[PDB]
Parts: C-alpha cells; structure tokens; sequence
RNA sequence: UCGGAGUACAAAAAACCCUCCGAGUGAUUUUAAUCUAGACAAACCAGUCAAAAUAACCAUAACAUCACUUAUUGAUCCAAAAU
RNA sequence: GCCUAACGAGCCUGGUGAUAGCUGGUUGUCCGAGAAAGAAUUUUAGUUCAACCUUAAAAAUACCCCAAAAACCCUAAAUUCCA
RNA sequence: GAUAGAAAUUUUUAUCCUGACGCUAUAGAGAUAGUACCGUAAGGGAAAGAUGAAAGAAUAAAAUAAAAGUAAAAAAAAGCAAAGAUUACCCCUUCUACCUUUUGCAUAAUGGUUUAACCAGAAAAAAUCUAACAAAGAGAACUUUAGCUAGAUACCCCGAAACCAG
C-alpha cells in the first residue's frame, strides 16, 4: 500500500557545513518562515492536498509568512517537496504603523519598511 | 417558415364595452349581501364543475359521475376509457412514488 | 384579490383529442420488421400527421378557488382606502341629478376633473332615482351599481369613485364587522344570536 | 468572427486631435412617449438630464420629440456622416446617461 | 398589528432583549405587513414587557 | 389555447449570418449550418488564445534574423541586453529591427560589449574589476 | 396613522395595470426546455427509473418489505370503536369565564361550551363529549355550575371548593351531536329525540356519587362531595344557602337533552313556536 | 399504494401498515419485534426481554409510514384509558 | 445459510468456481427470574453485553457447564394449541 | 401441408393509449454547486436502503494532530486514538 | 399481499342574465367524404380552397420575389473545409464532424440527403416560500400543546412478439 510516510529524524540534524552553504547563523534560528507554493498538489494524495490548503498556500507562486514553531514545521515536513521555504529577514527591522503602507517583499526574502521615498 | 407579407387589420378592442366595464361586478355579494348566496351561484357553466376543481382524473370522474347517464355512447366509452388510462398512469407511474 | 376576482369564475372549454379519441387507427400501419421503415402502432399516434395530440388541453376546466374571508374584506377595505388617499374618492349625498341628459354627467365630470371613469355605487337596486339611471344607461364610461356589487376589480378600473352617504354608512358596518366575529360555527345564512 | 465580418485600419476621422481636438458627435435626437410606460427612463433624462447635458457639449444640436411611441431610440448623427441607432427603451435614467456619454466620445 | 414607526419598536425591543442574551438578538422587520419578527423564543417576556407598557 | 413560433424566420438568420461565407450546403441549410458556425466560434476563441503565441513567435523569429546580421545569436543577445537593466520586450525589438536598423546595430553592439565583459569577469577571478556596462543601478 | 398613506399622494394611481405580487409568493415552475433541464429532463439514465416504472412505495427490491416483516400486533386495534372525550382544562374554562364567553351566571353546558368556541367536538370522530382536567386547580377562581361527560377527582374538588356544581352526564351519538350543533338540528324538521342511556361499560361510572354522577343516587352526593373535602382540606360551602342556588341545583332529566325543552317536541323557528304531541301514544313513547 | 381512488378520487391507505404500526402525534411511529412469538424455548431470556419490547422506528421508516398512510390516522386522538395519551407529546428536545 | 484459520503482518472493514478445517448438535444438572442506567454492532430486519433496583434461595445467596464454543439456525402471514 | 402473395395457427374490428427492468427520442439563454458503488434482492440489464452529494435551516466545534496508550512465539510499510 | 371499500347519518333555493385567456386548411371533425381509392368480405380510408367593388374589368390590373432545389456563374496542388489572419480568394499556421451509447468512440459503433410544418414532464400527502387570522383557523361536516386557511412550487414520447371476445 502507498501510504503516509514517517521522515527518520536523522534528516533534520545539520551538518556544520549547512549553516556556511544556506547562510544561516549557527548560534540563533530565525523567527519567521516565507512559504511559497513551488509546485502542484494535484496527482498527489488527499492529505497534502489538505496541509497545502491549512497553510494558506492555495495559490502558486504567492509569499505566505508562518511562524517557525514546530507545531507549523510539522505541516511543511509534509509538504515539503511542494514548497520553497526562506527565512524572513527584517534590515530596517519591524514595521511601525506610520510604515505600513510602505512596506514590500523583496525576493530575496527581505522585508524592506521604506518603499520610493520621494 | 415565411411570414405574412401583409399588415392584419389592426383590430380595435375597445375596454369599456359592457361585458368589460361590468366585470366581476357581483363576486363579493357574500359579504356585502349578508350572506345568502355565496360567490359560486355565480359561476356559469358545465353542471359538474361549478364552483368545484380539480386534476383531470377527479374531473372526469365526477362527469362521469354526475352526468354519466346522460351521455352519448361514444363519449361515455371515451369517458370510460379516459378514466382507466389515467387511473393506471397516475398510480402506477412517474418519478417520485 | 383582482387576480382572484379575474381567475376563480374561468371555465376554460378547451379540448384537444388524445390519440384514443381521433377516429381510426387501430392497426398497425405495416409489420414490425423487414419493410425497412420506422416502426409504429396506430397511424394516430402524436408523431403522425393527422394524430392525437400528445398532451394538449383537457376537458373543460375550472380554476376555482376562495380566497378565505377576511382576506377579501381587507381588499375591499384597501381598495377604498387607497381611492381616499389619492383624492380619486368622493362621497357624495342625494344622487339626485337635474335631468335625465348624460352630456350633463359628462361635462360635471370635466367641470371637478374627475378623469375619464366613474364608478357611481348606490345603496339599493330599486331605490335608485330615474334621472340617473337615464343618464348613465347610455354610457360608457360611468357605471352606476348597487352597494352589493362593489368590487375590487371594478375599483380599480374606474378612475373615480363615487359614494352614495348611506352607501358610506353600508360598507363601513359590513366591512368592520368581521374584525370582531366568531369564526362561523355553521354558515352565517342560518340563525345566529345577534346577527341577521 | 473576424473572417465573417468587414475590417478597417485604426484611423481619426480629419486627423483629430492633431492640430485641436473636435468633438465628432454632430446631433442626438430623442423620441419618446409621454404616455407609455417603456419611455419612462427617458422621460426622466429629459427633465433632469439633457439640460445639463446639453451645457456640458455646446457644439452637439439636440432634439427631443415627444410622439406616440412605443420604443423610444436616440439618434446620434456624426461630422463622419454616420449615422447610429440606439434603443432607450425601458432602461434607468442612469443607463441612458451612460449610453449617451458613449455616444458622446 | 404593529401601527406606526416600527423601528422604534426595533430599537426598543432589542434594547429590551440585548442585557438578556449579552449580544444584540437578530431581527426582520416588515414594515408593509405591520410586523417585527425575532430569532429565538421569547414569546413570554415579550407579553410581559409590552403589558407594561400598556398596549 | 394553441401557440405556435411565429418569429422562427429571425431565429434562423440569427444562425445562418455567421455562415455565409461558408463552402458548399452549410451555408444555407440551418441543420449544417447550426453545426459549422458553432464550431466556427470555438475554433476562434482557441485562436485567440493561440494568436498571441504566434506572433511572439514571429517576434522572435524577426530578432534572431536582426541579431544575426550582427554576428549575435539571439539567446546572447537577448539575456545580455537584460543584464544591462534595458527591458525592452520582444514585440517592441523586431519593430526596432526593421524600422530602425541603427538603434538596434546599437543595441547589439551593447549586447556584444555586455557579454564579453561577462566573459571577462568570469575569467579574471576577482572581484576587483567591473566593467562599465557590468554596474547594476538602484532606482532612485 | 399610516404614513404609507402619505407616499401614496405621490405616486400614480393604483390601477389594473400595475400590481405585483408580494416578492417570494410565486416560486417560478420551470419546464424541461433548454440546455439545462433538457436531454434527459432530470429523469436519469435508462433504467426503470427514467421510463417511469419504479415499483410501488413500500417494495425493497424483493426482500420481504420492512412494514411486512414486522408482526401484525392490536394498537389501532377496535380504534373506531373507542371512546373519545375532549379535554377540557380548568384554565381555559377560567380564560373564558374572565373574558365573558360562558358566563358563570347560568349553567354550563356542552352547547354553552361549543357557543364560546372553548371547545370543538366532533362526533363524527367518536367524541362522546368533554372530560375536564385539572390543569388550572390552583389558581380557578371561578363559582359555576358545570355539566361534562368525564371528570378527575381533583378538577371536581377544585370547583366544590368554590362553591360550584359539578355533574357527569352521559350523551349517546346521535344526542351528542344533536347538543353541540342545535341550530341546525332544528332546521331540521324533526323531533328532539329521547337521550339514550350509557352503554353496560359506562354504567358503573355514572351511577357514582364518587363521580357525581346524573344517573347517581341523590342520598349518596353529599357524603362523597364532604369526602373530597376532607382530602383536600378545605371547608365544604354550604350550596343551600347561596342566592344562586336555584340556578345551582338545576338537573336535566337523563332522558332530556336540553334545559326546558323535552322529548317529542318540534321547534318551529321561523314562526318562533314550540309543537308538542297531544297523542298518547307518541307521549308515551317520548316520556319513556 | 393508491394516489388517486377511483371512486372518490381520494388517496387510500395501505391497511397492513395500520395493523402492525402506531403511531404517535409527535410523528414517532412504534413496533414490535420481529420474531418475539417465535421459538421461545430456544432463546435466551436476556433475548426474550430484548423481543418483548415496543421500540421506535428510525427516520426513514418514518416518512415511508407517514406516505403509506391517509391523513386520519394522523389526528390528534383523546382516548379514555389510553395507556399512550401520556407519549404523545415530546418534551425538553433541543434541536 | 452459519462458524474458525489464512488471504487481510500492528484499530475496524475487506473479494475470488481462493487456500484449509468445521456446523444443521449432543452430554450433563448448577433448571439458569423480573425490571431497567448505559453501550457494542448495524442499510433495514436481525444480533450482542450490562450496573443499580426488585423477588428467589446461604437467610447482605442471579455468568448453566463441557465438547477448538465460536456455529448448532429461519421473517411475516397462516395454521394448530388455550393461557 | 393447406385454409385469398407472411399459418407452430387466418383476417378484421374491439378490449387498446395492452405491457415492456429492453432500444430509440426528449425543444430558449446564462449562473451556483456536483456525484464510481457497502447491504439485501428469481438479484447482479433492475430496485430499495446506507455512505457520499444538492437546497434550505439550526448549532458547535471540526479536520491537522506531540508525548502517553492498543497481545499473547516471530513479524514491514504503517494504522487507531488524541493536546 | 397488490389492492378493494361501504352504510346509518348528514348537506343541497326558484326562473332570466350563453357563451369561449377553443381551432383557423399538416390545426379543428375522418370529412369538400365515409366519397375516391385499397380489400373476396368484414373492413380500411385519403388529398385537396385562396384575384378584385366588379372578370357582363384576361393588348388584364395589383402589393412577397425571402425555405431546400436550381439558374444568372464548372473547375485549378493540400486535406471535418473553418479559424488566425492578410494588401491579397487560395497558398501559411492551428484544430481527429455532431448526436447517442459507453470503462473508453475521428472511429471502420448508432442515427440523419436536405427544407418547411408538426412532434415528447401531468398530479400537491409531508415539506419549503408568501400572505390572512391567531389559542384558535376555515363561507358546515375538519384540524389544532402555534396552529390553521389560501396561493405558488411535481412526476415524458414512440415501439413488440403476444393474450381475449366477436
Ligand atoms: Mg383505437
Ligand atoms: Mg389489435
Ligand atoms: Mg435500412
Ligand atoms: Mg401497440
Ligand atoms: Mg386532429
Ligand atoms: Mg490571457
Ligand atoms: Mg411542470
Ligand atoms: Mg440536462
Ligand atoms: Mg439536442
Ligand atoms: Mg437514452
Ligand atoms: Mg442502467
Ligand atoms: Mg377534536
Ligand atoms: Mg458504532
Ligand atoms: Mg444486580
Ligand atoms: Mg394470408
Ligand atoms: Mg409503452
Ligand atoms: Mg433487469
Ligand atoms: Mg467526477
Ligand atoms: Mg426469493
Ligand atoms: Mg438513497
Ligand atoms: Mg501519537
Ligand atoms: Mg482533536
Ligand atoms: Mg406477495
Ligand atoms: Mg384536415
Ligand atoms: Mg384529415
Ligand atoms: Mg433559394
Ligand atoms: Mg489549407
Ligand atoms: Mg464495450
Ligand atoms: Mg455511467
Ligand atoms: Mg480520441
Ligand atoms: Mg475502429
Ligand atoms: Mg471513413
Ligand atoms: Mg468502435
Ligand atoms: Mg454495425
Ligand atoms: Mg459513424
Ligand atoms: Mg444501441
Ligand atoms: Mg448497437
Ligand atoms: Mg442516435
Ligand atoms: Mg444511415
Ligand atoms: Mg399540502
Ligand atoms: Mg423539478
Ligand atoms: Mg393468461
Ligand atoms: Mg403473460
């Protein structure tokens, strides 16, 4: 039978190497995930049909922001082979509400708080 | 499917002819006529079905009923066989049983 | 209460022939099989020509229903009202008229601007004066009639109502009767305590 | 379809808007009936509307006709000596502003 | 049989129901008909509260 | 009371006036006609989904033949025109190529420079040097 | 009052020519034309469905049908031949009184039951009358003279504790149908008919004073009637003493079906008379 | 089941429904068990209880019932005695 | 038609003119009541458990047992019995 | 075999609009949602129940779900159940 | 079982106001006719009309010239016949007729030369929706622990071999 699949914990233990390779930093995990919905979910089996629509990732190629607290990266170790995953990153830091106009999503994953002055 | 190539005579109802201007003029002669004779004395028409209605197969079984005697034979064998074919058809078929 | 009044006196005598009741056809047109053609029963069936028609009218037939009572008290009640409120009412006394000369009716009406039709309601048959019954029996547009035969219909096809005073005294009793009876134990036609 | 039917170049009629800009709706004349209950928007556009219509494009002729009709039409008639038909019947007085705006551009 | 400004009759009877439910109780009003029309069974306080206003 | 369709004449050419045009009987009787006008419609809204890939592919077409005569396949000339930050899209490049024969001699002439100084920098194995026309602009 | 009515100054006249039914009062029939409720018109695919011929409503498919399997069993077993009395609670003959349909004044009756719409019967449906039921007891107030066909030790009680009357009287039918609807009895040109007795079921029911029974012994009442009384603790009115009393006491005889009428006679109501038989044997036979 | 009588033009009822079925005014239709006369010396008594009782019928059953029978059988019924007069009615159903 | 094992590897369910065993009852005495919360199972019909409470008995005394125990069975109507 | 060009039983009219779980057909436009089979059945060319689904309507939790938990010789992918 | 189905007992007010939300030549009667014609017989059973006030106005005068079929005018590489288009008809490019039936049809599975005219979803128990009045409602007969009364929403067409009577 084709069934749901146990994935051994042994995947998700880095290696030293990793953090060098994806640019993360070894010592702090980052707070915020941007999930965005590579592929498709038909041909594949009603459960992550369903972790895809929970997620908010219906529509293909569209930023969606998830907290990166294990009870969220339960659901993406399911799907992950349909999505692409980047850490938030925050230069200018977060948004005040006299910013929430100008805010934007650069591709790079980073959220730029000023956008077009003048 | 060619169309008439000529206007009609344009023909001319006028409203206020007296059948008209006079219409339904006795229907509440119940209530404003402390009641003696209801609405339906005023129905003109077949015996069986003043001020009565009702699906074909109760209509023709009350002609049938009422007048039946009365009828022509070819009409009563019609009336007959009008009535065995609906009873059959209303009790033994359609979608929803 | 107009759809009522129009609908509930309709007989329709329409009749169609089903395919049992046109006049021959009783054996089949030729054999089931080997002729090389469509197949039938009777040359009367509703594809042929001159054929029974496959439903069609039936039979006379009568729309016949009753909107309950008080229902058509309340048309009445509305009808008048809405006449009121829209100045097309007038409560006239006597009926007496001047002459038995419709032109007079005519040009009175001109003279109020009344609009084209009036509806002229009088207390009873045989109680109403000559003079008007001359004028307005050879009229199209004015229609003198007794108090029992006041109609929503009529109501609402004549422009202008005009009402006798004791007319008025009528309706307005008959009318407001039934917001404090009974519903009837058996018909109101038998004796009943207190009514007629 | 395109096969079906007529075509033309993109083209202005006297090379509009070149040299100044001409306002190519000509004359836009109204029938409608003061009786009949299909006329009735446009008996509204009449008594509110055209005026202010009227003021707004100085340079179109407009006439209105009550006669006894049963589908009110309004006829725009262009510089280009095109002439085009359109129905008004039974529609609000906002539609008909709208259609004759169209007519306008 | 509700003759006169229904509305008001709205207002003042979901401002009668509302400390009873804590949220405002859904209504229709017809206002052709004459009538309010209001979702639940409150049948009894509503005599009671229009008695006291002697209607 | 017996109705009848006393207006089919109009139904009918309502039908038959997409059909005109047409070879042989569909064009006048409704039964073929029907059937050939109807997939007359689908085959031209399916064409109007397809009409824009034709002509981008014409697009292309026209560019790589401009491009050519420079000594520049297109694929180069295209990506390297992108990396000079110039966005000119397909439709607008053949229309320069044909009308416009200098300017375009000119924009590949950009493109040729782009791409060997692309060359150049991947060889170089620094990341001291960049080239002119190598510099990426911010919008200001 | 309407302020409707003032919009209606405004606007044309209300004629033939415009009127719409209330919006939702038609829900519009739609017929098996076009596209959507064409080609196979909601019917289905082949089968005995689409050609109209399912089988009958009960049937399974040939498993022996649910309603057979079940084993036949008397519920509805001699139903037409029971009994059927409508009740009556103390409330509603309360309500009535206060809002003066039945007036306590007089005594009550069937017919003075049916006049104030309190009640319906309907013979037809094996209604041999009312029974009265105790559902207001507390809170009856009321000092009447009452007359059904059945009624509950505590109903009794709470009308004696009032100083009332309560009597259990039996109507056949034909007499029961005759009392709820006179009017059209005497339109109907015949005599009043004698009141039949109970049938040998009913009979040891209407012979107590425990039910206070009409065909009960007299001696018996008031001992059983002070009986209740000691039950239910309360002190016992003297009915003898009242102004009323007359009024009180008023019997029917149990073959009579109504007050001050008798059996044999003949109302003419178009003339406002009564008609009796001077012959012997008819007043005989009527007064037996 | 009849539609349309042929005499009256009424809707008749199925008899056999009446004789095995009661039903209540609340719309709950009440039966015996099948095979409660049946066999008994081979049964359990746990069994035999389990038979001897009346029980209700599931929805369904219930409008096919309701469909099978005429409107009479469906009044409300004041019988003197009635053991039933007491579950006629349904009460505290919160639905 | 009914049951046990495999097929169906660990909650349930799960087919074949698939693989294998069985049942259409004996033997015995402890002769195994009434009533009812709550559940299992289930298309329906049928099937299953079961506390408390009564009554029986030591005087605060309710599971018939064994044979792989699981299966040893049959609806309505209708007939015979009279409780 | 023959009985008026078709005789395993003539022809015609009537019963007759015979009856077909079987084949064929079933007529304007546009929009909202939307279905592959568990059970019985002279039943497997069909029905009637479930499960899904549609249209309204009332509600409150619904999927997803970490530990902990589910058998006795050996036994995998995995299930069940749940914050 | 499918189905069949009473009665006792109840109700019923004159005469005039007659016509048509019936058809208009494939409809409505089969009907211009039970005739022609077809059967030995019983029996079956058609189709068909259109000028005008006047044709005692035919060198005749007057308003459609619109179905398929043809003619005016045969064809010119290449392909479900069109569509995108195009200065340009073709040439280029892209699309495996339509119904039905099916697990699945371009299918070499079913049906249709074409045109016109005819030719097929019907019922109100429970329900929903709208409204009357409401512990009652219904113009008698019933139903009622918010109900009752009214309205509106619904269920096809053609076809056997047979069987029976005369
Ligand atoms: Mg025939
Ligand atoms: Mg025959
Ligand atoms: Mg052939
Ligand atoms: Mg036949
Ligand atoms: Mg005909
Ligand atoms: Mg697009
Ligand atoms: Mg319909
Ligand atoms: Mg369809
Ligand atoms: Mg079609
Ligand atoms: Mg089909
Ligand atoms: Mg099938
Ligand atoms: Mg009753
Ligand atoms: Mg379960
Ligand atoms: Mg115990
Ligand atoms: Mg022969
Ligand atoms: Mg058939
Ligand atoms: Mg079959
Ligand atoms: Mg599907
Ligand atoms: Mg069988
Ligand atoms: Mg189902
Ligand atoms: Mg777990
Ligand atoms: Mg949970
Ligand atoms: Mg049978
Ligand atoms: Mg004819
Ligand atoms: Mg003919
Ligand atoms: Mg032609
Ligand atoms: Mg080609
Ligand atoms: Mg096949
Ligand atoms: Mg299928
Ligand atoms: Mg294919
Ligand atoms: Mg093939
Ligand atoms: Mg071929
Ligand atoms: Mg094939
Ligand atoms: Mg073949
Ligand atoms: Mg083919
Ligand atoms: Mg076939
Ligand atoms: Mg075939
Ligand atoms: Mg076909
Ligand atoms: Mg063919
Ligand atoms: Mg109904
Ligand atoms: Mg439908
Ligand atoms: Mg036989
Ligand atoms: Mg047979």
């Amino acid at each position: 039978k084709f069934t749901r699949s146990r994935i051994p914990d042994k995947v998700f233990q880095p290696s030293p190497e990793d953090h060098e390779k994806y640019g993360g930093d070894p010592q702090y995990p980052h707070k915020l995930h941007i999930v965005t919905r590579i592929k498709s979910t038909k041909r594949r089996p009603y459960w992550e049909k369903d972790i895809i629509k929970m997620l908010g990732l219906e529509k293909a190629h569209t930023p969606q922001v998830h907290k990166n607290i294990p009870s969220v990266n339960a659901k993406l170790k399911v799907v992950k082979h349909l999505i692409r995953i980047k850490p938030l990153k925050l230069p200018q830091g977060l948004p005040t509400e006299e910013d929430m106009a100008n805010t934007c999503l650069k591709s790079n994953g980073e959220l730029v708080v000023r956008w077009l002055l003048n | 499917f060619h169309v008439r190539v000529t206007l009609p005579p344009r023909k001319v109802v006028d409203r206020w002819n007296e059948k008209r201007a006079m219409f339904g003029v006795y229907d509440n002669i119940g209530i404003l006529g402390n009641f003696e004779k209801h609405p339906k004395e005023l129905i003109k028409g077949p015996i069986w079905l003043r001020g009565w209605k009702g699906n074909e197969l109760q209509r023709c079984i009350r002609k049938k009923r009422m007048v039946g005697n009365r009828m022509f034979i070819d009409d009563l064998h019609n009336l007959n066989k009008r009535i065995s074919y609906l009873y059959k058809h209303f009790n033994r078929h359609g979608k929803y049983r | 209460v107009a759809i009522w009044q129009k609908n509930f006196k309709r007989i329709s005598y329409a009749k169609t022939k089903t395919r049992a009741e046109v006049r021959g056809g009783g054996r089949k047109p030729w054999v089931q099989k080997g002729s090389g053609r469509a197949r039938h029963g009777s040359i009367r069936s509703p594809i042929w020509r001159g054929g029974g028609v496959a439903h069609g009218p039936r039979g006379p037939t009568s729309y016949y229903y009753m909107l309950p009572m008080k229902v058509r008290v309340q048309g009445l009640k509305v009808a008048l009202t809405v006449k009121l409120a829209q100045d097309d009412l007038h409560i006239v006394d006597s009926l007496e008229l001047p002459t038995a000369d419709p032109q007079y009716l005519i040009e009175l009406a001109r003279y109020r601007r009344w609009g084209d039709s009036v509806l002229l309601v009088d207390l009873e048959h045989e109680d109403m004066p000559q003079n008007v019954v001359a004028a307005t029996s050879g009229l199209k547009t004015f229609n003198l009639v007794p108090a029992v035969g006041l109609n929503v219909h009529s109501m609402l096809k004549h422009q202008t109502l005009v009402l006798t005073l004791p007319t008025v005294a009528f309706l307005e009793e008959k009318l407001l009767w039934h917001n404090s009876r009974y519903t009837p134990l058996y018909p109101f036609r038998l004796p009943y305590c207190d009514f007629p | 379809t395109a096969r079906g039917t007529a075509s033309r170049f993109l083209t202005s009629v006297l090379h509009n808007g070149l040299g100044r800009y001409v306002q190519q709706l000509q004359r836009l004349s109204f029938s409608l009936s003061r009786d009949a209950p299909s006329s009735r928007g446009a008996r509204e556009f009449v008594e509110r509307e055209v005026t202010d219509f009227a003021r707004r494009n100085p340079g179109v002729v407009i006439y209105v006709n009550p006669r006894p009709c049963c589908v009110p039409r309004v006829v725009a008639e262009y510089l280009n000596g095109a002439v085009r038909e359109e129905s008004i019947h039974c529609k609000s007085v906002e539609e008909i502003a709208a259609l004759v705006q169209k007519l306008a551009d | 049989k509700v003759e006169g400004d229904i509305w008001a009759l709205q207002k003042d009877v979901e401002d009668f129901l509302s400390p009873l439910l804590g949220k405002t109780p859904v209504t229709q009003v017809n206002e052709v008909t004459g009538t309010l029309r209001v979702k639940g069974y409150f049948d009894q306080q509503l005599k009671a509260w229009l008695l006291e206003k002697g209607f | 009371l017996r109705s009848r369709v006393t207006d089919r004449y109009w139904r009918v050419q309502e039908v038959l006036k997409h059909a005109r045009h047409f070879r042989g009987r569909k064009n006048r009787c409704y039964r073929l006609a029907v059937r050939a006008v109807t997939r007359a419609f689908v085959k031209c809204t399916r064409a109007r989904r397809l009409k824009k890939r034709s002509l981008r592919t014409l697009w292309i077409n026209r560019i790589t033949a401009a491009s050519q005569e420079h000594g520049l396949k297109y694929p180069a000339f295209i990506i390297n025109l992108i990396k000079c930050q110039v966005e000119l899209n397909r439709k607008v490049l053949a229309d320069l190529a044909i009308y416009e024969p200098k300017t375009f001699k000119s924009l590949a002439a950009l493109a040729k420079r782009r791409r060997e100084e692309g060359f150049a920098a991947a060889l170089g194995d620094g990341k001291e040097p960049d080239g002119i026309f190598s510099r990426v602009v911010q919008h200001r | 009052g309407p302020r409707a009515l003032d919009l209606l100054r405004a606007l044309p006249r209300v004629s033939l020519a415009n009127l719409k039914p209330n919006p939702g009062s038609r829900k519009p029939e739609r017929r098996p034309r076009g596209r959507r409720r064409g080609r196979k018109c909601g019917r289905g695919h082949k089968g005995e469905r689409q050609r109209g011929t399912r089988p009958r409503l009960g049937f399974e498919g040939g498993q022996t049908p649910f309603y057979l399997r079940i084993p036949k069993y008397g519920f509805n077993e001699g139903h037409s031949f029971r009994h059927q009395y409508q009740p009556l609670s103390l409330n509603r003959l309360q309500y009535l009184i206060d809002l003066g349909r039945v007036d306590p004044t007089q005594p009550i009756d069937l017919t003075q039951l049916v006049n104030g719409r309190g009640v319906t019967i309907q013979p037809s449906k094996r209604d041999y009358g009312v029974q009265l039921v105790e559902e207001g007891a507390d809170t009856f107030k009321a000092k009447v003279n009452i007359e059904v066909q059945m009624a509950s030790e505590l109903a009794i009680a709470a009308i004696e504790k009032n100083g009332g009357v309560v009597t259990t009287a039996f109507y056949d039918p034909r007499s029961l149908e005759i009392l709820c609807k006179p009017v059209p009895f005497f339109l109907r040109g015949q005599p009043i008919p004698k009141r039949m007795l109970p049938p040998e079921a009913l009979v040891p029911y209407y012979t107590d004073a425990k039910n206070r029974g009409y065909l009960a012994d007299p001696a018996r009442f008031p001992e059983a009637r002070l009986e209740l009384a000691r039950k239910y603790g309360y002190v016992l009115p003297d009915i003898t003493k009242d102004e009323l009393f007359k009024m009180l006491s008023t019997r029917k005889d149990p073959r009579q079906i109504f007050f001050g009428l008798a059996p044999g006679w003949v109302v003419n109501m178009a003339d406002k008379k009564i008609l009796k038989p001077t012959d012997e044997n008819l007043l005989k036979y009527y007064s037996s | 089941v009849t539609y349309f009588s042929s005499r009256k033009g009424k809707r008749k009822t199925v008899k056999a429904v009446i004789y095995r079925f009661l039903r209540l005014h609340s719309g709950l239709w009440l039966r015996r068990k099948a095979g409660y006369k049946k066999k008994l010396w081979k049964k359990t008594a746990a069994r035999k209880r389990r038979l001897r009782e009346f029980v209700f019928c599931n929805k369904t059953q219930s409008k096919l019932l309701d469909k099978m029978t005429t409107s009479f059988w469906k009044r409300r019924n004041w019988y003197a005695d009635d053991p039933y007069q007491k579950y006629q009615d349904r009460t505290n159903l919160k639905v």
